[PDB]
């Protein structure tokens, strides 16, 4: 019916991904080899939105690899399920952009995004009615950020109608890889208040202690982290998937969660998640999910929403449960913690069902909250942009390649103007 | 442009149609006022017949 | 608003039926499409492969191919009071043109007349249609009205309301 | 497209053309009802304003 | 004495699987279509070739997913498939997306089908809606098919039953919108709408049901419960009898009032049933206290103008009309002064049925109340603080106005509805 | 309205009154056209022939 | 009663090969009509008549009725009326007159062709010309394959259609009009099959042709013969162009749900989404109409639907006709095939009428054929074939008189 192309970018993207096809096989019963050996019927029913028969129950996976070194795509083809991948999607770069966006914005991005797009273009086409694009990339890196920026404007403007998600890990200074982290925070965002439809906002500090203290790992390796993000990827999209009581696709979603159009970065939670000493102890109940959903430290960015208010909020709830639970928790926890949430806007949580829960657990749930808090990340990295801007330091490769002054000024003003405008509709 | 004139000429094609079937209507209940009219003008007939009838009788 | 409007139309009426006749190269009541195009080299442009098939199209909606008398009034009343109908205007500016002229190149300072029968509207305005200036005159002729109107007509249509809205501050 | 969208218009004109075709003939019915409807009404009129001589006359007789 | 209903949308089509369910089981007819005089069920199945009926409904929905589970159901063989209507991509509860952008190009395709459902049709009744106001799919080709139903057929009934979004428990954020949009063709396209609360039905099952986990399923089998109830008097012979022109009629004193409050009894459980005998003066009482009725408001702080009173059982006229007498002589409810009589009873022989798995006892006889007041006037007040307070910042109205929509229907719907109010007010003042 | 406004007719070196002068033709047309609205209006029951 | 059958070209002889398996299905003296069957495959190409040589029905059909040639016409009228079909005319004809031989009460023959390849064009306007000369007196019913607007598989087929409709006129006495296109759109509207091949095409074509031939084969309350179409649906001798649509054209899921009867069949058979010719009857004004019932159906309420159509106003009638209807009603049910689309029927009603929505199609297959000719694309090879490059253009006129006599007879 409705279809999603899926596009990762960079390394960061392309392991993201890789966990996510693999979790997304599982849920459709699609052994590592692409045959069906499902049970149920509901299984076969939806996974045109994901997947196309090629010959013979060979289900092959609608997604496009995309990055600028060899590595990554060799260490997707060699883990499981990575024999189920179209090896013509797999568009590839050879030099390199070296953690410089304009590498990865004007130099290598002019050879390679044309070759992106006729891939992207075919699987538009070859589905019908499509629902949206999929786009997994970062914001500290220069393949992920500059590649798969320049290629969310160009899909813009071919394909306007149509929606489109951006699941992007943000640099915080805690959890500091890459030196230039704020030149390209400012840039890649700055394309992103003008191009995309809503963005997810992640980062590192949140995945890291998530796996402290919920899920209270020893050794949490990236293939745990990506495993946290895939579970949240695959429950927005649970709804065009099995059908419920309260279905809610994703321009319900964005035209219900989004109240003004430039507003239309999230914070995102996910339910349950609990240690392998306490999945014992638990009980499975709606009001049980609704407080560790709503928490501030089970956010998966690292923006506590108590330091400010909501403006809208939505829940994604999966497995049999009952809807005047869904309903009066959502009203409960609006009403005890009234000052948490905006005023002008009556009832600002929108809740959904869907009645097929994750294997291996008998109900889950989803937050996609658009709070205010937002803003102290965008200031956050502002501050250091500038700081590092007032003496042109690391300039030389931005405007030896094509840069100017005057846009890092522009990305400056659009920065400015977003946390001011932020700061008046909270 | 022609997304909307397809729209105008739409319009005009229903206004024409609502007045066909008004036009149904009249001529319908017109026929049945033919109908009932004349048995009028056959019983004033059929008084007039009686009428002179009775008259060369009292003129006899 | 009303009498600069119904006083055009009570002079204008006898000044277009003429026009009509003119245009027609036959002496007959149709308007075919080969007598436009000795219309436009009269006027001294030049139509393109196919516009003159788009013109015949868009104004007949009673009948199919040639144009009659009668067609040309229902034109020149739903144009003339089109305004605010997004409504087609292909061959009402030929004709609006010719009715116009007197001084057969074209005419100058009348398009003030044209646009105030329209509307007031403004200086400025008047220096979207055109760049005529108050105190200068020029010299016009088929070839700048046609296009520029058709221009401008395109250039209304495009601009609409999609995230171009602007809501009133907090 | 615009060569779809052109035919569809085509159409409602075309269309157009029967309706107002059959309207025509309609008010050519109704007018020929109509006219017959003044000279029926005429016609009884006068039985009954003959009627109303004759009853004064054979009266007044008496 | 055909009657067709339609149902628009996810919750308008989810409470048809409830209806049907019960309407196949009343008259023994299995789930496949064939029977194992007798034509009371000819107002809602015409009888097909040899042995098979075909319910006279469509579904309708601009989201492929809820109309698609029905066809692979149970009832697979039940509806002929051109019926069941879907679209290919969902209104995703925005009024204009409904009314300007999807509903344009699927509710051509809807009427060329309503058609030959009427033209089967002989001695056509009415029509009955089945939408929520608070979504796209209901609200916006909702309000569209009741335009182009007027111009189509315009002196026959339209029985509208529609879902208002409740005050405090609601599952989406800009149904204000929706509501307001939807209400400003609800009042001059629908003949007799009745509203539908979401609280009101929650909170009965928590308490008489006693239920306290509900679902959408048991919402659904109790409307059909009261849709099933009006209409046992077109499908059965009963010692007083009302159609659906009577409501028309007595209900509406005014062109612009056209909002009813419904209630039913008696909701009893299983158990309670052996308990408490069930006689028709102390139903008749239950049919009014306000902790039985489908919309949370409160009728206390309105006057009544008309009430209907459908009895279904072994009823006799006799003491149903001593009990209505002992209702009007009682104080804790009123009446407007220039209506004397505010009553209109009705009785039937047929008893309700149960439905397997259902949650409603088997009674010896039922009751459902169809009444009209001005506490209908509060919750529109209500509703008009809310809409305004977000309008008042234009929040949300870039959608609705990318896709079609300006600033004029905002302005011009908005204060429609605040005449409504007046007219609400004007009457109820003597 | 005319007579009041600062510039000098007789120069062409303003060529702003050429706005006036159209906007001064539109209401002596409606002058006109009330004239002929009295004209009209005021012979609609008359005394007698000879004095109207 | 008897009425010999001829197939022309690859989509005549694949047509046939639905028709005669419905024939043989339908009777397992009423046969006697038509039986060995009274048929004539002929072709120039071997490929298709050997696929009947070797498939299931070798005995059925007398070895030498099954006529084919040696070599292909190549898509050429040119080829297939003057180079190759001189040879095979003639071996065609001298076996259809000792078939005719055969028979005493002839009512007609009935020609299956398409009119955009060369055989089905040349040799079958070849044939029908000389049938004309040796009996002259007998109808001819040909049912044609005119090519669609839109969907094509050749190129060069205008030249073949108006080289083909020119002789079209004054040979064959009632002309049925069957594109592809339409045909496809009904497969995909009603059916619901959404990859048809030719197969589904020719099987419900077969049931059209077994509908109107009914009243022959069995007794019906008012029956209706071949020459009846001759006189009640032909106004004027250059006017001979049928739509035709067929009721209830339904998958078994749908149909036993639906209840079939008289008035809703008769308003299904009127819409234009179920007619075999993509035209827009709307357009034109309808001369004659001709209805053909199977089944369960009393003349009741064939008049009473009759009655509702003439005063629905969607679709208007011409002036010089006012009782333009033409009904028959007989009592064999519509037969089914295993494996065919279709499910059994109570009643079935097959429309044969007559409109200037033709008309419309000459003037939309004129201007394609106009556009190639003026810069003599194409024309060579049918030069070189035997023919010349004035009859281009005198059949060119020919249709331009065509579209003259619609619109003065619609006026
Ligand atoms: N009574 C009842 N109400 C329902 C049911 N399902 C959904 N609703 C109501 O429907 C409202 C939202 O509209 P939906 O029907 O879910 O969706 P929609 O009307 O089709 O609009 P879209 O989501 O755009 O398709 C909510 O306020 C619910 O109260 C149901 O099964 N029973
Ligand atoms: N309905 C139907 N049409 C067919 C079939 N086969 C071919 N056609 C049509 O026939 C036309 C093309 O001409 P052909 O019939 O193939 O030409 P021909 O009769 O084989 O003559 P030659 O090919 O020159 O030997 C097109 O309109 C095809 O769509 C068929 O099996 N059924
Ligand atoms: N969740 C997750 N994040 C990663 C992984 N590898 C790198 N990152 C993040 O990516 C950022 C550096 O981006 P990089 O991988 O160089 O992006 P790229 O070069 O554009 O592909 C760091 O902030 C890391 O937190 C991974 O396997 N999982």
């Amino acid at each position: 019916m409705r279809e999603i192309v899926h596009i990762q970018g960079g390394q960061c993207g392309n392991q993201i991904g890789a966990k996510f096809w693999e979790v997304v096989s599982d849920e459709h019963g699609i052994d590592p080899t692409g045959t069906y050996h499902g049970d149920s019927d509901l299984q076969l029913e939806r996974i045109n939105v994901y997947f196309n028969e090629a010959t013979g129950g060979r289900y092959v996976p609608r997604a496009i690899l995309m990055d600028l070194e060899p590595g990554t795509m060799d260490s997707v083809r060699s883990g499981p399920y990575g024999q189920i991948f179209r090896p013509d999607n797999f568009v590839f770069g050879q030099t390199g952009a070296g953690n410089n966006w304009a590498k990865g914005h004007y130099t290598e991005g002019a050879e390679l995004i044309d070759s992106v797009l006729d891939v992207v273009r075919k699987e538009a086409e070859s589905c019908d009615c499509l629902q949206g694009f999929q786009v997994c990339h970062s914001l500290g890196g220069g393949t992920g950020s500059g590649m798969g920026t320049l290629l969310i404007s160009k899909i813009r403007e071919e394909y306007p109608d149509r929606m489109m998600l951006t699941f992007s890990v943000v640099p915080s200074p805690k959890v500091s890889d890459t030196v230039v982290e704020p030149y390209n925070a400012t840039l890649s965002v700055h394309q992103l208040v003008e191009n995309a439809d809503e963005c997810m906002v992640l980062d590192n500090e949140a995945l890291y202690d998530i796996c402290f203290r919920t899920l209270k790992l020893t050794t949490p390796t990236f293939g745990d982290l990506n495993h946290l993000i895939s579970a949240v990827m695959s429950g927005i999209t649970c709804c065009l998937r099995f059908p419920g009581q309260l279905n809610a696709d994703l321009r319900k979603l964005a035209v219900n969660l989004i109240p003004f159009p430039r507003l239309h970065f999230f914070m995102v939670g996910f339910t349950p998640l609990t240690s392998r000493g306490s999945q014992q102890y638990r009980a499975l109940t709606v009001p049980e999910l609704t407080q560790q959903m709503w928490d501030a430290k089970n956010m998966m960015c690292a923006a506590d929403p108590r330091h400010g208010r909501y403006l809208t909020a939505s829940a994604l709830f999966r497995g049999r449960m009952s809807t005047k639970e869904v309903d009066e928790q959502m009203l409960n926890v609006q009403n005890k913690n009234s000052s948490y949430f905006v005023e002008w806007i009556p009832n600002n949580v929108k809740s959904s069902v869907c009645d097929i829960p994750p294997k291996g657990l008998k109900m889950s749930a989803t937050f996609i909250g658009n709070s205010t808090a937002i803003q102290e990340m965008f200031k956050r990295v502002s501050e250091q942009f500038t700081a590092m801007f007032r003496r042109k330091a690391f300039l030389h490769w931005y405007t030896g390649e094509g840069m100017d002054e005057m846009e890092f000024t522009e990305a400056e003003s659009n920065m400015n103007d977003l946390v001011s405008e932020y700061q008046q509709y909270q | 442009l022609y997304y909307l004139l397809g729209e105008r000429t739409r319009r005009e094609h229903l206004a024409m149609d609502m007045k066909v079937r008004a036009s149904q209507q009249l001529k319908k209940d017109s026929a049945d006022d033919l109908y009932t009219l004349t048995a009028h003008f056959n019983e004033m007939r059929a008084a007039k017949e009686q009428a002179e009838r009775e008259l060369a009788r009292m003129k006899r | 608003a009303a009498a600069r409007e119904r006083y055009a139309r009570k002079n204008e009426q006898n000044e277009l039926e003429r026009a009509f006749n003119t245009i027609d190269s036959k002496g007959d009541k149709k308007i075919d499409a080969e007598e436009l195009t000795e219309l436009f080299l009269r006027l001294g442009h030049k139509p393109k492969r196919g516009e003159v098939e788009d013109m015949i199209w868009e104004v007949d909606e009673d009948c199919d191919g040639c144009i009659s008398l009668l067609e040309f009034q229902t034109l020149y009343t739903r144009c003339r009071d089109d305004k605010t109908g997004y409504e087609p205007r292909g061959l009402f500016n030929v004709v609006e043109f010719v009715m116009n002229d007197k001084n057969n190149q074209g005419f100058i300072t009348l398009e003030e007349a044209m646009q105030i029968m329209y509307l007031r509207y403004g200086r400025a305005e008047l220096d979207m249609q055109l760049e005529q200036v108050f105190g200068t005159a020029d010299l016009n002729s088929g070839k700048i009205l046609t296009l520029t109107e058709f221009l401008h007509c395109l250039h209304t249509n495009q601009v609409k309301q999609l995230l171009n809205r602007v809501t009133a501050k907090t | 497209h615009n060569k779809q969208l052109r035919e569809s218009i085509n159409n409602l004109r075309r269309e157009r053309i029967m309706f107002e075709s059959i309207q025509s003939n309609l008010e050519r019915e109704l007018a020929k009802l109509k006219r017959d409807m003044a000279d029926m009404i005429q016609q009884a009129n006068g039985a009954f304003e003959a009627r109303e001589k004759a009853i004064g006359e054979m009266n007044a007789l008496k | 004495r055909e009657v067709i209903s339609i149902h628009i949308g996810q919750a308008g089509i989810q409470v048809g699987n409830a209806c049907w369910e019960l309407y196949c089981l009343e008259h023994g007819i299995q789930p496949d279509g064939q029977m194992p005089g007798d034509d009371a069920f000819n107002t809602f199945f015409s009888e097909t070739g040899a042995g098979k009926h075909v319910p006279r409904c469509i579904f309708l929905d601009l989201e492929p997913t809820v109309v698609d589970e029905v066809r692979t159901g149970t009832y697979r063989q039940l509806f002929h498939p051109e019926q069941l209507i879907s679209g290919k991509e969902d209104a995703a509860n925005n009024f204009a997306r409904g009314h300007y952008t999807i509903g344009k190009e699927i509710v051509d395709l809807a009427l060329d089908r309503i058609r030959k459902l009427a033209d089967n049709c002989t001695g056509l009744q009415g029509f009955l809606v089945f939408n929520a106001v608070g979504g796209g799919t209901g609200s916006g080709l909702g309000s569209l098919l009741l335009e182009r139903l007027s111009v189509d057929y315009g002196k026959k009934s339209k029985l509208g039953f529609t879902v208002y979004p409740s005050p405090q428990v609601s599952t989406a954020v800009v149904e204000p919108y929706n509501s307001v949009l939807s209400t400003h063709s609800l009042l001059e396209h629908t003949d007799v709408a009745v509203m539908l609360d979401n609280e009101a039905i929650y909170d009965i099952c928590r308490r008489s049901l006693d239920i306290e986990r509900p679902t959408y399923t048991n919402l659904n089998r109790l409307i059909a419960q009261v849709i099933s109830s009006l209409t046992a008097s077109l499908r059965f012979d009963g010692a007083l009898n009302v159609d659906i022109t009577e409501f028309q009629t007595n209900l509406v004193p005014y062109p612009r009032i056209h909002f009813m409050l419904s209630s039913y009894a008696p909701i009893i459980s299983a158990e309670k049933a052996y308990h408490e005998q069930l006689s028709v003066a102390e139903i008749t009482n239950a049919a009014f206290e306000p902790a039985s009725m489908m919309v949370k408001c409160d009728p206390r702080h309105g006057k009544y103008m008309a009430c209907c009173l459908m009895y279904r059982g072994d009823v006799v006229p006799k003491d149903v009309n001593a009990s209505v007498a002992t209702i009007k002589t009682k104080r804790t409810i009123q009446f407007v002064d220039w209506c004397p009589t505010g009553f209109k009873c009705g009785i039937n022989y047929q008893p309700p049925t149960v439905v397997p798995g259902g949650d409603l006892a088997k009674v010896q006889r039922a009751v459902c109340m169809i009444s009209n007041s001005t506490a209908i006037g509060e919750i529109f007040s209500r509703l008009d603080h809310k809409f305004d307070l977000m309008y008042a910042k234009r929040a949300f109205v870039h959608w609705y106005v990318g896709e079609g929509m300006e600033e004029g229907e905002f302005s011009e719907a908005r204060e429609d509805l605040a005449a409504l109010e007046k007219d609400f007010e004007e009457v109820g003042a003597e | 309205d005319v007579k009041r406004k600062p510039y000098d007719l007789l120069d062409y070196s303003r060529n702003a009154f050429d706005t006036d002068f159209l906007e001064f033709n539109v209401q002596i047309n409606d002058l006109e056209l009330q004239l002929q609205g009295f004209v009209n209006a005021s012979f609609e029951h008359i005394t007698s022939t000879e004095h109207a």
